[PDB]
């Protein structure tokens, strides 16, 4: 039951967020981005993706 | 104590049985938290009688859960006191209020 | 690269207990990154004096009472265990407390020592309720860190303590609850300039400018591995 | 003697054991499981969550 | 009158209140619930039971 | 024993690659393993400095909404890639490479104009591919030096500047135990860097930076 709730707020989606919009290098810098606090988690971006 | 009770601890916590109640206003004369005497007031003493009744508190004691149920004061010497009053705290009871 | 390194520009001591210190100047993030760290450090490794054991002279267990009490010697023992008490340059010391007369025993009444010195004198131990009531107890205070119960205590000091040493629960730590707050300051007329403003709450044992060093210490001799490698 | 070398052998000894946990009522095969045990300091058994 | 009570105090009309990590020193996202619940401890502990 | 914290060793520093390790510390007063952990994280990840593209201005093109023919990749996509890119740059706070290929094939990062005191770490680093017999590109490229990873908030292209080389840095903290007790942490902290520096000495500069920190009050 919790861990369902972490992936269903984490992998959600908001109109209007931090970071929204930029282009992403790669699934790590968007983490660091998370973690540095330049983006928020339910931000829309497009990421490059293998 | 409870922050957020619904005021039936005033009443649970004295129909217990567990917590040694004032038989009669007076006031305090000595407490050594096994012992409360109260030099009840001439307006409810017996002619012949002391006029000085005592309170022998149970200190630990066992229960049927293994559990000790000591009985400890809340009243200060020279405090008055009227019939009914709560003179020492049970178990699980504080100031007169059932507290689990 | 234009790092610069902070400095405690001021503190404040607002009451006995009750302090503020800012550090300035801080960089970007430092200012999270010491507070939260330093927090961390104060709260758990930093060291205090408190009573570890009790000697009262007519009981036998903390269970029992002694006459002429308001107080249950377990209530007695609770009360023991909030004092709080500097030493000077001591690793343990046996402070006597001897009381008699009707009204509080009070810490005022321990037998004062020149490099014991209490920091809340207005501590209550328990009431005396009889003309000849007396109690006389042989008090034991320790320095060290952490808290340390008293059932791992005896099984560490591997041998027998003899009857009527009754063990309370040691709570070394002295700081109660300490909180950072981040906000910029005018330097170099730059922006961007963290001034961490520590404010703690204490028992009143330590001055925070003994307890930041150490608490710096602590951090700086624990980073000496990353540096290390 | 609870000797400090004896919980060096419970180390050793309990390295690839499997043990059984069985919580009861076992409608099911899968109420019984096989664990590879780690040691804890309290008195509950560490169960997983999934 | 819940909320009366809780302005009569400096405390928030929301009853939720923000709080941070102590781990991490960073704020968790939207704010949590905080209060003062009274709690019992039942007579079922486990040193009766392993 | 009052001032006699617990130093742990190391067990390791499993290399898994050239860029990747999981250094491992061990033992900790507990307590410590998050206090170290995320103190050396919040300095690796935004704090670091090192030398990367920050602005760009490719030939005849005002805008990545534009997409320029003969390559098969579109502006914002080359930007994205280049900003990839690790270089080490010595002794300059800012210098203007130029890049220039023609040919059909790809544009790898072997073809910039080495100047001596540049070193790109991975020349085999693909840039784009050129799309026709004629195809040719020429860029100049702005390389600055700085801290941290400046976001784009900032015939000039900006783009995010990725002056930390620590690629990713994450850590746990797990029981350890010596004869007498099990309360003590040991610490897994996992690395990957661009690979102008190895992790191992990265670590060591983001302890250096913190211990420069607590200078000023530690005797």
């Amino acid at each position: 039951q919790d861990v369902v709730l972490g992936l269903y707020y984490m992998t959600r989606d908001c109109v209007n967020a931090k970071g929204e919009g930029m282009v992403l290098t790669g699934p790590k810098e968007a983490e660091r981005l998370y973690r540095s606090g330049l983006a928020s988690l339910h931000a829309r971006v497009k990421v490059r993706i293998t | 104590k409870p922050l957020v009770g619904t005021g039936m601890e005033r009443a649970v916590a004295v129909d217990s049985g567990v917590t040694a109640v004032a038989k009669r206003g007076g006031v305090v004369q000595y407490v050594d938290a096994s012992r409360i005497v109260i030099k009840v007031n001439e307006d409810e003493m017996y002619p012949g009688e002391a006029g000085i009744d005592i309170y022998n508190l149970t200190k630990y004691t066992r229960s049927n859960q293994n559990t000790c149920i000591n009985q400890m004061p809340c009243v200060s010497l020279g405090e008055p006191v009227e019939r009914g009053d709560v003179l020492a705290d049970g178990p699980s009871t504080d100031l007169g209020e059932l507290a689990l | 690269t234009e790092f610069l390194k902070p400095r405690l520009v001021d503190i404040e001591q607002v009451s006995s207990t009750h302090a503020k210190v800012t550090l300035e100047p801080l960089e970007r993030g430092f200012g999270h990154t010491l507070g939260n760290a330093l927090r961390r450090i104060l709260l758990s490794s930093m060291p205090g004096c408190a009573v570890t054991e009790v000697e009262i002279d007519g009981v036998l267990h903390e269970y029992s009472t002694k006459e002429g009490v308001q107080e249950d010697i377990l209530e007695i023992l609770l009360n023991l265990k909030g004092l709080a008490v500097r030493v000077q340059g001591k690793d343990e010391v046996i402070l006597t407390l001897n009381k008699s007369g009707i009204g509080p025993v009070t810490a005022a009444d321990i037998t004062h020592d020149g490099d014991v010195e209490i920091v809340k004198p207005q501590h209550v131990i328990c009431h005396l309720t009889d003309e000849n009531a007396s109690i006389s107890m042989r008090i034991k205070v320790q320095r060290g860190r952490g808290y340390v119960p008293a059932s791992t205590r005896i099984h560490s000091e591997e041998d027998e303590r003899p009857i009527g040493r009754l063990l309370v629960d040691a709570c070394y730590s002295p700081v109660e609850r300490i909180a950072y707050n981040v906000e910029a300051a005018r330097v170099e007329q730059r922006t961007d300039l963290d001034k961490l403003v520590i404010e703690m709450e204490t028992n009143g044992t330590i001055d925070p400018e003994e307890a930041i060093r150490r608490a710096a210490t602590i951090l700086a001799e624990q980073l000496e591995a990353f540096v290390d490698l | 003697r609870e000797e400090a070398v004896v919980w060096d052998i419970l180390d050793e000894v309990i390295r690839e054991h499997p043990v059984l946990l069985n919580r009861a009522p076992t409608l099911h095969r899968l109420g019984i499981q096989a664990f590879e045990p780690v040691l804890i300091e309290g008195k509950a058994i560490q169960l997983h969550p999934l | 009158e819940i909320k009366e009570l809780l302005k009569l105090g400096d405390l928030p009309t929301s009853g939720q209140i923000r709080l941070y990590d102590g781990r991490t020193g960073e704020q968790f996202e939207r704010p949590v619930t905080v209060g003062y619940m009274y709690m019992l401890k039942l007579n079922h502990l486990v040193d009766d039971k392993m």
